[PDB]
């Protein structure tokens, strides 16, 4: 789906720079499964936290 | 299921009144992401419902309702970019700790400046907004302007912030290391020529900042201005 308006994406990726395309996209697929569960169309900061929380190590 | 939450999303004032006026105690309820209808009122930039939902909240401190991950209405505020929201909910009789910190450590100056409003920042900054709270990951808002490469907030937070300026993240990096990883020559010779960025440290896989640069352009760019 879409992007909460003050989401911040572009925080998870200044964390430790040099991620694949792969797992960026890993970590959205991941984010809008976290949404789905909550029944928005939409993803909040925490999808996103989550899901670079278990992606990345 | 959150009628009312879902009314400010999507800025159905009328509907706003109509279900307040039917039962208050739903002017706090929290939805399944720990939100209250200020969160998404002011997510959507719905003025009239944000004014409108104030006018309720005078006993309200903002700090008392951050949402599941942390993020208070004020926040959201200052992500989103507009100055005369986060005015409105500055200028109240509590007023917001312009510090306080969500679940990642952020506070709500890393989040205008890495989305790049100047205005919100330097508004946060002159009303006492501490330049340098290390989130998790151990960055300051300067290691976000640098990354962003916005020349505009390396030096409202330098200049009028005072920023520290050689402090370096879990990764090992200083703002110098971000700007030249993401390409923004200019920004990089502008934290060493102005406010004395070093380009000596080196992090924890022992690369110096010009070594991390985008491409050797930049890199060259910058060795030949520093």
């Amino acid at each position: 789906m879409s992007l909460a308006p003050e989401a911040d994406l572009d925080s998870l990726i200044i964390r430790n720079d040099s991620l694949s395309g792969a797992v960026i996209a890993a970590i959205m697929q991941e984010a809008g499964l976290r949404a789905v569960r909550k029944n928005r169309y939409v993803i909040l900061q925490s999808d996103l936290e989550e899901a670079y929380a278990t992606q990345v190590k | 299921n959150y009628p009312l939450h879902q009314a400010c999303m999507e800025n159905e004032f009328f509907k706003v009144q109509e279900l307040l006026h039917s039962k208050p105690s739903l002017l706090l309820q929290k939805d399944q992401d720990g939100r209250i209808p200020l969160h998404w009122s002011v997510s959507f930039q719905a003025h009239e419902i944000t004014s409108f939902l104030l006018s309720k909240m005078e006993n309200v401190n903002l700090d008392d309702y951050p949402d599941d991950s942390g993020w208070t209405p004020f926040h959201i505020a200052c992500s989103v970019g507009n100055l005369e929201v986060v005015k409105s909910l500055y200028d109240r009789p509590l007023k917001p700790d312009l510090n306080k910190i969500t679940n990642q450590g952020v506070t709500c100056l890393h989040l205008a400046v890495g989305k790049k409003w100047f205005e919100v920042s330097q508004f946060l900054i002159e009303n006492g907004a501490s330049v340098r709270i290390k989130d998790k990951f151990n960055q300051i808002p300067l290691h976000r302007a640098a990354s962003v490469g916005s020349l505009k907030l390396i030096e409202l937070l330098c200049g009028l912030g005072k920023s520290a300026v050689n402090w370096q993240d879990k990764q090992g990096w200083t703002p110098l290391f971000h700007a030249l990883a993401e390409g923004h020559g200019d920004a990089a010779v502008l934290l060493v020529e102005k406010y004395g960025a070093e380009y000596d440290l080196v992090d924890n896989k022992g690369a110096k900042a010009e070594d991390v640069a985008l491409n050797e352009q930049v890199k060259k760019f910058f060795l030949n201005n520093v």
